[PDB]
RNA sequence: GGCCUGCU
RNA sequence: AGUAGAAACAAGGCC
């Protein structure tokens, strides 16, 4: 039958009438009569649409072939031949346009003179049953109808039929020419009825080939093939195996629970070895301030003229000579480095106006000190196999260090209060509910617990340091920059002061990846002699610079006055989470915070009047060789608060990994001191685990006395 | 005196000051190099844990693998792959017998949703490894890519726009001779079957980065695109499951969790009397994913599709058929230095198979001594367990049927237990008349455990009375424990733009005040100190202050043009009016009453040229990361402003033999720019059809003028111009 | 579509003759003992036969036919049909 | 007129005339997600590197006929460089600034009627009472609770064939909705927004989160309407309470 | 010396 | 040298 659209119909059709086909999904093969006659309907509704135009008029103005000119408009507009979506699109964009009412079904045509649609359906039926059909499908329809079949006849409502009659002589001249060519072919013993309404489809999703054969070697060891395996599990019921594998499974398998008795958990070990260094960014304890008592704000002035006039308040200057050398660096260096930087300080002293930032040359000091052109250059593995001397990165357990006095000692005067405020805290929205006013109270009582704090001084230095670092390195990538070290305060009168503990020179900083490092030399002013301490400052460099003169009753002092110089690196990393130090303050104070509300629900009212002024209540803090210490709520306050930023200072995978399986030892701990009847399967495990993550790191050796002590005073 | 905030445990409980114990304030670990060493020891350690079953090698890819399942039953506590078939479908059945009706239900809605699932759903989803490229690409372009390649090579099912069909081919090309991929340098290459094969069935394997918690780094893995859908369906179906499951706690979120942990901690202590002892093991699994088989899976799920269509069954199937066979790529290679000549060198991981062992140390050269038998094509077989949590939801489906396995009815004993499950963590309640009875409680649900490849890690677990215990960094001690230290890095500015970023950060200071019970002062401190932060990132001062920015002239001269100073927005130098009563309101919202017209319509205008709004999903979602979890979305409450923009790309493609990506991408986006003039609901709803672009463009243009003639601005010069235009366009279309 | 032509013949020069072919567009092509296909006249006319012959056809008898007036010897071919006809034979 | 030219021009080169005949209608979405750029991983640290470049945010090639190169003291505001996958160019964020201090004015009246969920809020709130805090353990229980205080009883989908038929009338397809409710939101939604030009994204996006109804599990104590869950925040606390009243009632 | 890139 | 820690940075590539 197919050959009769090869032979007849245009290309056009016979395609658009494919892609309808492929549309709904079913395939030509199994039945075709459906092809040709839609194919037969979309024809006539070609045939009627086309040859038909307008103009300005009604009165459609008919052309055998439409003129070159503007006037090509169409009498009939196609709706069918197109996509259902499309299809749609039209009828809605119609209805918006028209102002019509929205048909359910899909029309085949529109019209101006009426403003209103067609449906064309030509059936091997006679008319008069396939209108009224077709209009009881249709609900309340005003588009009018229009049917022909093959006898000749036509008819519609309203008597109505909307264009010339000699293009539907035309329409049954094709009709007839279509009937009595079947004639020649001869289908009507199923053109008549051939279409019923056919949906149905089953979905096939079929295993087979390589596919098959990979399911094949995906079973338990005993079976050959995935239909015996599937076969077997359908097959499956329960009857007690389980029970038999349990039986007959060793009895060495067990998870026996060893109780956990005051006498059981044994102090942690601590790595020995050469003392701990110092790992910081910059001086903590003995850091130096340079002042001018200004009033300008925190980031308000401009950076290098302030350091220089907080450096020429100062007199005493002395020619800088070694003190005590790096031990594996070039001294040299540092010295002649920390000249040229107050060579270049002058330089910028006696020009026009101070620049906002200052390049510094590349000579061969801080080539060497920023370690400059020492990365490897990068080769092909072809090119270099025969160099006895090549082999992986040095991977291996860093170097074991004991714990030192000194970080305890700098924790304790990490808590210290201060003769200044180091927050300068920005506005909020006016309080206007009773909780809001209850809220800044308290907000304002920790703040002037925790201003007068060496923590919030460390986390001023840290976040601008760290500021100032990572923009001129995303700034001046190339060239070496200087920065002084700038940190704003309020003193007890009220005037605002500067601050300028040194300066650091920030180096070529063509930072990738989050790990990529940028290196820096750092210059600090203090007093403290490192006569006294050494192994604190394995990496440093400390010059003698000065003499400084503070007032005290025994004459005056006149100590000495060094620079601690030393090379430090960076990463993206840890420079944003260094410039994030603040939230050190939330964790301290939601903790205090917590705390106060804990006990206020206890006693219903507000208790945090009572607990900053009366300091009656005190939590262990602390202990003195004579036995446990306790401090008031603002001691706490302060210990939390330099606990985290310690904990953001000294920042490590060591720390990470001790938190973590120290809290679960604590855990255990606490359920002991709580008469819960704790019990461990392996705690030889658990210890083995805290221990190995304490190698190096100062502060979370620091962090393990302290729970060795903790256990001691604990567990009686 | 000695500070030290440790002894405060001595009068604070442990719980109530947990915070303290989280130094949740610096850089989290990082790893800086090459992954090849973590996954080399993962594949060595999966295989060794399973070394006493059955070697066998695949006629396909041609690759070892190795079968524990049925073998010997452990004799020691070490972790054991060993998992018994029988006993893991006789708990699936008591699982089937205590909750009737759940396979067939949770099957019918996954045959539902299989069967109506479309390609695009693909897109939504993270890295994956493109094989055509061997290398890690968005979700979306790794499709784009296999769906060019099949259609090069004669597969067009995936035309009907049906994920299953998308499958299908998937399968299909399997049994292809000869296969052909691009790469530039354009060349064409020719891939036999076993080399596709094993394209198809690797893995890319990957070095997690921001993991607190641990000393040490792990791996991670990532499928290709022909696996995904069977995942995705599989995944489906577990999920379906689980959510008819009361003791699994995976497909929620925390207060979900926590919810659920309360409701069974009271359901197991208070129907216990004064005769029955409770004990709460807090526990840990060592090895979950190395130890948990694909075979295991494929039993389970078709154990789960009993007497269901054979399509059904052969589609969820598939998907453990893959991972069975399973291969992990090594990773990024070695990077070695010489110091005597002063080089570096990096050698791909490909090379790990031939490369002679002189360059790598000790524990290396081991490593890959032992890993080498398992090499093919540059690739290691990790048939014996799953890699990194892929089957999340039927690890959870096996943990809960463990779970239920003690629910009385079984245990035939006067001991019981119950508990919840999330993959990689559980809280079991045991209680017994006795401690003798509890003893042999714990100790017969670590038998049964080990009997389907699940290890209790004895380490990281303990045992006390119930009342107190951990699950997933939520302790519950008479009652759940704020925390507040897991989501303090979240404080910060989030890096999405200015709006995005305020609205993020009031609205993350809202939830944690509502769920971490954050204090009120603690909440005004933390705005206080996030607006300091924004304002110093984004460069947007007060403007009454003399902080010399690169911003702060123009933001000056606005501060001085504008009259009513109070409502310009923070990002262009005004107050901060936000407070603990407005953390739920929007920025310009709350200073809109402020604002001057003039600006406020500068700020507000549709025509500025940086907001910029690509689809429904992207308008006001953000994925944040959340420490210690997986990546989550977050709805941001915002205006859409002139500060809405979005930031600079990375840039750096430009230097790469892949260079010619972005040319397409530049093409891509110009057609649908053009396609989303011509159908306005493309980003809201994705088109569908099967019809070709240039057709519905044209087509519409010849509709839109003439009824935008039957009223509008167009005219008849104007409406013939379009439809010989379009006549035009169509017959360029034919040549 | 078959097709018959009929009204071929043996005809003096300058004489006139009426060809019909019994069976969309319609024409007549004529085919001369030494060479292939060559155009006449469609329903259009080749420059050999223009203003001599005259293309007609009635769609209600279902014939297409070609009036020739004043014949040369040059005209003396077989005249297909086509829409192919067999042809009829034109002998001037 | 225009946008079948830029169609003509498309077709006229020869890639993306293969791009336009290849592809079908459904692969839409694909080849509009294709991309080279990865999702962020850290988005806070790179926020925190690129701002201290120049040129650090992008914007439509319009900007370079709307802004000039350079202020008055010569800051450039906008570049000519392309982003590397887009036609757009990057720019600096002080024209940002600048067009919120020179750049084109227009009528923001209709912002109002658009985020109708956020002024809702606003309106709410700026005329409630507060009351006396009450210091009290609280025992707060988690329970499932709806947060958005407008929805219109409405699911996803079930509002966003509403949501089509108000904002892309012609792209409904075969849905007609029935419920009479649907009726009366798409009057009123049409009629209100007949003529605003903010977006039809945003607006269908808008209206999806006004009309639908979402629902969060979350830890409460009393309370549990919607509009007193929306400030949940600000009423219940640790172990205090704060009464409150908003504005609606 | 000149120019390109900074998650590809 | 320095940062850092089971592998890396201490610029890369292209002419």
């Amino acid at each position: 039958m197919e050959d009769f659209v090869r032979q007849c119909f245009n290309p056009m059709i016979v395609e658009l009438a494919e892609k309808a086909m492929k549309e709904y999904g079913e395939d030509l093969k199994i039945e075709t009569n459906k092809f040709a006659a839609i194919c037969t309907h979309l024809e006539v509704c070609f045939m009627y649409s086309d040859f038909h135009f307008i103009n300005e008029r009604g009165e459609s103005i008919i052309v055998e072939s439409g003129d070159p000119n503007a006037l090509l408009k169409h009498r009939f507009e196609i709706i069918e031949g197109r996509d259902r979506t499309m299809a749609w699109t039209v009828v809605n964009s119609i209805c918006n346009t028209t102002g019509a009412e929205k048909p359910k079904f899909l029309p085949d045509l529109y019209d101006y003179k009426e403003n209103r649609f067609i449906e064309i359906g030509v059936t091997r039926r006679e008319v008069h049953i396939y209108y009224l059909e077709k209009a009881n499908k249709i609900k309340s329809e005003k588009t009018h109808i229009h049917i022909f079949s093959f006898t000749g006849e036509e008819m519609a409502t309203k008597a109505d039929y909307t264009l010339d009659e000699e293009s539907r002589a035309r329409i049954k001249t094709r009709l007839f020419t279509i009937r009595q060519e079947m004639a020649s072919r001869g289908l009507w013993d199923s053109f008549r009825q051939s279409e019923r309404g056919e949906e149905t489809i089953e979905e096939r999703f079929e295993i087979t080939g390589t596919m098959r054969r990979l399911a094949d070697q995906s079973l338990p060891p005993n079976f050959s093939s995935l239909e015996n395996f599937r076969a077997y599990v359908d097959g499956f019921e329960p009857n007690g195996y389980i029970e038999g594998k349990l039986s007959q499974m060793s009895k060495e398998v067990n998870a026996r629970i060893e109780p956990f008795l005051k006498t059981t958990p044994r102090p942690l070990r601590l790595p020995d070895g050469p003392p701990c260094s110092q790992r910081s960014k910059f001086l903590l304890m003995d850091a130096l301030k340079l002042s001018i008592e200004d009033p300008s704000h925190e980031g308000e002035g401009i950076p290098l003229y302030d350091a220089i006039k907080c450096m020429r308040t100062f007199f005493g200057w002395k020619e800088p000579n070694v003190v005590k050398p790096h031990e594996k660096g070039i001294n040299p260096n540092y010295l002649l480095a920390w000249k040229q930087v107050l060579a270049e300080l002058q330089d910028i002293e006696n020009e026009e106006k101070i620049p906002k930032t200052k390049n510094m040359k590349k000579t061969s000091q801080l080539k060497w000190a920023l370690g400059e052109n020492m990365a490897p250059e990068k080769v092909d593995f072809d090119d270099c196999k025969d160099v006895s001397d090549l082999k992986q990165y040095d991977s291996d357990e860093p170097e074991l260090r004991s714990l030192a006095s000194w970080i305890q000692s700098e924790f304790n005067k990490a808590c210290e209060l201060t003769d200044s405020s180091w927050i300068e805290l920005d506005e909020i929205g006016e309080d206007v509910a009773p909780i809001e006013h209850i809220a800044s109270m308290r907000r304002n009582y920790f703040t002037a617990e925790v201003s007068h704090c060496r923590a919030t001084e460390y986390i001023m230095k840290g976040v601008y340091i760290n500021t100032a670092l990572l923009n001129a390195s995303c700034a001046a990538m190339d060239d070496f920059q200087l920065i002084p070290m700038i940190s704003k305060c309020r003193t007890k009168e009220g005037r605002r002061k500067t601050n300028l503990y040194g300066f650091i020179i920030k180096g070529r900083s063509h930072l990738r990846n989050d790990t990529d490092v940028v290196n820096f030399v750092s210059m600090e002013f203090s007093l403290t002699d490192p006569r006294l301490e050494p192994h604190k400052w394995e990496k440093y460099c400390v010059l003698e610079i000065g003499d400084m003169l503070l007032r005290s009753a025994i004459g005056q002092v006149s100590r000495p006055m060094f620079l601690y110089v030393r090379t430090n690196g960076t990463s993206k990393i840890k420079m944003k989470w260094g410039m994030e130090m603040r939230r050190c303050l939330l964790q301290s104070l939601q903790q205090i915070e917590s705390m106060i509300e804990a006990e206020s629900s206890v006693k219903e009212k507000d208790m945090t009047k009572e607990f900053f002024e009366n300091k009656s209540e005190t939590w262990p803090i602390g202990e003195s060789p004579k036995g446990v210490e306790e401090g008031s709520i603002g001691k706490v306050c302060r210990t939390l608060l330099a606990k985290s930023v310690f904990n953001s200072l000294y920042a490590s995978p060591q720390l990470e990994g001790f938190s973590a399986e120290s809290r679960k030892l604590l855990l255990i701990v606490q359920a002991l001191r709580d008469n819960l009847e704790p019990g461990t399967f392996d705690l030889g495990g658990l210890y083995e685990a805290i221990e190995e993550c304490l190698i190096n790191d100062p502060w979370v050796l620091l962090n393990a006395s302290w729970f060795n002590s903790f256990l001691t005073h604990a567990l009686r | 005196m000695d500070v030290n905030p440790t002894l405060l445990f001595l009068k604070v409980p442990a719980q109530n000051a947990i915070s303290t114990t989280f130094p949740y304030t610096g850089d989290p670990p990082y790893s800086h190099g090459t992954g090849t060493g973590y996954t080399m020891d993962t594949v060595n350690r999966t295989h060794q844990y399973s070394e006493k079953g059955r070697w066998t090698t695949n006629t396909e890819t041609g690759a070892p693998q190795l079968n524990p399942i049925d073998g010997p039953l452990p004799e020691d506590n070490e972790p054991s792959g060993y998992a018994q078939t029988d006993c893991v479908l006789e708990a699936m059945a008591f699982l089937e017998e205590s909750h009737p009706g759940i396979f067939e239900n949770s099957c019918l809605e996954t045959m539902e949703v299989v069967q109506q699932t479309r390609v695009d759903k693909l897109t939504q989803g993270r890295q994956t490894y493109d094989w055509t490229l061997n290398r890690n690409q968005p979700a979306a372009t790794a499709l784009a890519n296999t769906i060019e390649v099949f259609r090069s090579n004669g597969l067009t099912a995936n035309e009907s726009g049906r994920l299953i069909d998308f499958l299908k081919d998937v399968m299909e090309s399997m049994d292809k001779e000869e296969m052909e991929i691009t790469t530039h340098f354009k060349k064409k290459q020719r891939l036999n079957k076993r080399s596709y094969l094993i394209r198809a069935l690797t893995l890319n394997t990957m070095t997690k980065d921001a993991e607190r918690g641990k000393l040490k780094r792990r791996a991670i893995a990532t499928p290709g695109m022909q696996i995904r859908g069977f995942v995705y369906f599989v995944e489906t179906l577990a999920r379906s499951i689980c959510e008819k499951l009361e003791q699994s706690g995976l497909p929620v979120g925390g207060n979900e969790k926590k919810a659920k942990l309360a409701n069974v901690v009271r359901k197991m202590m208070t129907n216990s009397q004064d005769t029955e002892l409770s004990f709460t093991i807090t526990g840990d699994n060592t090895k979950w994913n190395e130890n948990q088989n694909p075979r295991m899976f494929l039993a389970m799920i078709t154990y789960i599709t009993r007497n269901q269509p054979e399509w059904f069954r052969n589609v969820l199937s598939i998907a453990p058929i893959m991972f069975s066979n399973k291969m992990a790529r090594l990773g990024k290679g070695y990077m070695f230095e010489s110091k005597s000549m002063k080089l570096r060198t990096q050698i791909p991981a490909e090379m790990l198979a031939s490369i002679d062992l002189k360059y790598f140390n000790d524990s290396t050269r081991k490593k890959i001594e032992k890993i080498r038998p398992l090499l093919i094509d540059g690739t290691a077989s990790l048939s014996p367990g799953m890699m990194m949590g892929m089957f999340n939801m039927l690890s959870t489906v096996l943990g809960v049927s463990i779970l239920n396995l003690g629910q009385k009815r079984y245990t035939k004993t006067t001991y019981w237990w119950d508990g919840l499950q999330s993959s990689d963590d559980f809280a079991l309640i045991v209680n017994a008349p006795n401690h003798e009875g509890i003893q042999a409680g714990v100790d017969r649900f670590y038998r049964t455990c080990k009997l389907l490849g699940i290890n209790m890690s004895k380490k990281k677990s303990y045992i006390n009375r119930t009342g107190t215990f951990e699950f997933t960094s939520f302790f519950y001690r008479y009652g759940f424990v704020a925390n507040f230290s897991m989501e303090l890095p979240s404080f910060g500015v989030s890096g999405i733009n200015e709006s995005a970023d305020m609205s993020i950060g009031v609205t993350v200071i809202k939830n944690n005040m509502i769920n971490n019970d954050l204090g009120p002062a603690t909440a005004q401190m933390a705005l206080q100190l996030f607006i300091k932060d924004y304002r110093y990132t984004y460069r947007c001062h007060r403007g009454d202050t003399q902080i010399q920015t690169r911003r702060s002239f123009e933001i000056k001269k606005l501060w001085e043009q504008t009259r009513s100073k109070a409502g310009l927005l923070v990002s262009d130098g005004g107050p901060n009016l936000y407070n603990i009563r407005n953390l739920h309101i929007p920025e310009v919202c709350l200073k809109w009453e402020l604002m001057d017209e003039d600006y406020q319509g500068r700020l507000c205008n549709p025509l500025n040229p940086f907001v910029s709004h690509k689809e429904i999903e992207s308008v006001n979602n953000a994925v944040m990361m959340p420490a210690h979890g997986p990546a989550k979305n977050m709805e941001y409450d915002a205006v859409a402003t002139t500060h809405s923009w979005i930031p600079k790309r990375n840039r750096s493609i430009l230097n790469t033999s892949q260079r010619g990506i972005l040319e397409d991408e530049q093409m891509y986006q110009k057609c649908c720019n053009l396609f989303e003039k011509f159908f306005p609901s493309s980003s809201y709803r994705r088109p569908v059809g099967i019809s070709s672009m240039v057709e519905a463009m044209v087509s519409r243009a010849r509709i839109d003028a003439r009824i935008d003639f039957e009223s509008g601005r167009i005219k008849k010069e104007e409406f013939a111009e379009i439809m010989k235009i379009c006549s035009t366009i169509e017959e360029l279309r034919r040549q | 579509v078959q097709l018959q032509e009929s009204g071929g013949g043996l005809v003096q020069a300058g004489g006139s003759l009426r060809l019909s072919c019994a069976a969309y567009v319609m024409g007549w092509f004529r085919q001369a003992p030494g060479k292939e296909r060559e155009f006449v006249a469609a329903i259009d006319y080749a420059d050999s036969v223009k203003g001599r012959f005259t293309i007609s056809r009635d769609n209600a008898k279902n014939t297409v036919y070609l009036e020739m007036s004043s014949l040369k010897p040059e005209d003396t071919a077989v005249y297909v049909c086509a829409a192919r006809g067999q042809g009829t034979q034109v002998t001037v | 007129m225009e946008r079948i030219k830029e169609l003509r021009d498309l077709m006229s080169q020869s890639r993306t005339r293969e791009i336009l005949t290849k592809t079908t209608v459904d692969h839409m979405a694909i080849i509009k997600k294709y991309t080279s750029g990865r999702q962020e991983k850290n988005p806070a640290l790179r926020m925190k590197w690129m701002m201290a470049m120049k040129y650090p945010i992008t914007a439509d090639k319009r900007i370079m006929e709307m802004i000039p190169e350079r202020n008055e003291q010569g800051q450039t505001l906008w570049s000519k460089t392309n982003d590397a996958g887009s036609d757009r160019v990057m720019v600096s964020p002080l024209a940002v600034t600048w067009w919120n201090r020179n750049g084109p004015t227009t009528s923001a009246v209709h912002y109002p009627k658009i985020y109708k969920t956020y002024f809702e809020k606003v309106e709410r709130l700026k005329h409630g009472t507060f009351g006396p805090v009450h210091f009290r353990n609280q025992v707060k229980i988690r329970r499932r609770v709806d947060i958005n205080p407008g929805h219109a009883d409405l699911s996803a989908k079930e509002a966003q064939d509403v949501i089509m038929e108000v904002v892309f009338p012609n792209e409904v397809g075969a849905r007609i909705l029935t419920s009479e409710s649907q009726l009366t939101i798409t009057k009123e939604k049409k009629e209100e927004l007949q003529d605003c030009k903010i977006s039809p994204l945003m607006v269908a996006y808008m209206l999806e989160r006004e009309l639908v109804r979402k629902t969060r599990f979350l830890p409460v104590a009393g309370g549990t309407s919607s509009v007193y869950i929306e400030v949940l925040h600000l009423t219940q606390g640790t172990c205090w309470e704060q009464m409150y009243t908003p504005g609606g009632e």
